[PDB]
């Protein structure tokens, strides 16, 4: 569990006098990644990006945040600068073939980069779609784009599987829908299943 | 057994083996309520009808019928991480009926 | 000493000497909760997060923590007539909270 | 003292659960004073004015109030030559301290034709309502009840009242709660913890 949660457990916490605008809160580590280096066709990294988000129904979701380390893939001459930008796509249809080069993808954030570090994508249209799935198109994953710029490295990056090391993860920020009667009620009988 | 009070009590869930889901805090003050449902019952115990009968009934029949209870009544929530039965880390807030709030006689 | 469940409590106003006031019923179902509320507390009890709590660390420590206590939940009303303070006969349909409807541990 | 009225309203209530009633709270009045007129040529009526103390509490919201009359020819000789008539109660705005009926300002409740000798209920749910929101200014709570006897029937036709002390008027107000019970079982606590002790 990442120290994220935890560095919002404290925020809340340190500050009482300050009531946060979400009580549930879960996090969500990337599932599966299939990534494809740049072409000259597409001079870019191309990343889809697999999660298993399943927040129940009688839970209205307010937030949600996509968190990728952005960073310079230990690549010689990386003296030479970190600068570029990158987008995420909510991917309704993919394709086994390439990435980015075929599907169907509704834009959801253009990110510049700059600093080796975590980047913050407000990614909450996509969750929303995922939570009402309604069957038919099969989603819960996104495509993420890597445009590395002229005076740059050469590797720009964001770190992500089979790489072990500050993989991405989503942050779900959550409300109940019956202000919080349905919540407790569920929370009570997951104690009963944990108290024995 | 002295008078229906809140007491302070405090709860490590390492003890309790709730360590194993809980992860944040590791203990908390979870409060108990102390003490008896004694003749007369005043203001400060928010009592019932029920419970002023019963209170009633059990000086008729002591040897039959037991006084009212002090049990918590209204109870306030903490701030709590976990993990879900799937595993996936949880905060909320506001996590309902951790501590007691008010103690009474019912 | 078993389960917390609810009894039958026959409450006569002639023995608790509410018979001064109260006009109707002469006595009625009051109902009553017996038994204990022992580990582990489940669904037919509506158990609190504190109770649970409370239970285990009692389970834990049964010398410095009791265990919850069998109360009832939710009050049925029943009709009652009887004079006001100031002698005025008042008759109410749903007189609240004299009979248990429910019990559970707390 | 209980009125068997109200006795008979719990067993109404009680017998009949499965049929619940308009209002939960009612209450008995009965006449606190009474003055009494009789009929006379410039006004050939019985007139009676009817003192209570009423009393609802503030956060409760009252929806229909009775006044129980007790019509009677006052056994007069000759009653059998028949009893048929008609009363009116009227609710006392402004009184003055000299005739009933003759003076004062009156806003008029119900009028009511009579035939048997015994109980009759008047809706004057008007009347205590304004005594609710007495407003100090005009003082009131009391009402007028004047009791008009026919042709072929008594010349003493009247109601019960004070200072007799058999079949007096009473008020049977009929309420329920504007807070929706919360306001009223924190009250019947506090009086019950009253009558714990007593
Ligand atoms: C991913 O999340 C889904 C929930 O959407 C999990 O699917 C559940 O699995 C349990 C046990 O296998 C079933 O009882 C539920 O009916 C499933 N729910 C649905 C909606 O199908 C799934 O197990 C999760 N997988 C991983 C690897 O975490
Ligand atoms: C008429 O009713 C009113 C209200 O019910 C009575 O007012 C009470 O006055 C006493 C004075 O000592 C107070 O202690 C009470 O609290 C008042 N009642 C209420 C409900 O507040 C008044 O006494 C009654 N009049 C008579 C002659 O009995
Ligand atoms: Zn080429
Ligand atoms: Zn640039
Ligand atoms: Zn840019
Ligand atoms: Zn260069
Ligand atoms: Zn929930
Ligand atoms: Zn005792
Ligand atoms: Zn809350
Ligand atoms: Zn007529
Ligand atoms: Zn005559
Ligand atoms: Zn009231």
């Amino acid at each position: 569990p990442p120290q994220y949660m935890i560095d919002l457990y404290n925020r809340y916490t340190t500050d009482k006098s300050s009531t946060p605008a979400s009580n549930i809160v879960r996090s969500f580590s990337v599932e599966d990644a299939i990534s494809t280096a740049a072409t000259e066709d597409f001079p870019f990294q191309k990343h889809i990006l697999i999660f298993n988000i399943s927040i129940p129904r009688h839970e209205q979701i307010t937030r949600a945040e996509l968190r990728l380390y952005v960073s310079c893939q230990n690549d010689v001459d990386s003296t030479h600068g970190l600068e570029g930008s990158m987008v995420v796509y909510d991917v309704l249809e993919d394709s086994e073939t390439w990435d980015q080069a075929t599907g169907t993808k509704t834009f959801l954030v253009s990110q510049d980069i700059r600093d080796e570090g975590w980047e913050t994508l407000e990614v909450s249209s996509a969750v929303k779609r995922w939570v009402r799935a309604d069957s038919t198109t099969n989603k819960n994953k996104l495509e993420v784009t890597v445009q590395s710029h002229r005076e740059s490295c050469d590797t720009l990056d964001i770190s992500v599987p089979p790489g072990s090391k500050n993989l991405p993860f989503f942050v779900v920020f959550s409300n109940d829908r019956s202000n919080g009667t349905k919540e407790t009620r569920l929370e009570l009988k997951e104690m009963i299943g944990h108290e024995q | 057994g002295s008078h229906c009070q809140k007491t302070s009590l405090r709860v490590n869930f390492e003890d309790i083996g709730w360590d194993s889901w809980i992860i944040a805090p590791k203990e908390y003050e979870a409060y108990e309520c102390k003490g008896g449902c004694f003749f007369p019952l005043a203001d400060d115990v928010t009592p019932t009808k029920h419970a002023i009968v019963q209170t009633l009934v059990h000086l008729k029949f002591p040897t039959k019928v037991g006084k009212a209870c002090c049990v918590p009544t209204k109870l306030s929530p903490i701030s709590v991480l976990y993990k879900d039965d799937m595993g996936v880390p949880t905060l909320k807030y506001h996590y309902e009926g951790m501590s007691v709030a008010e103690c009474g006689c019912r």
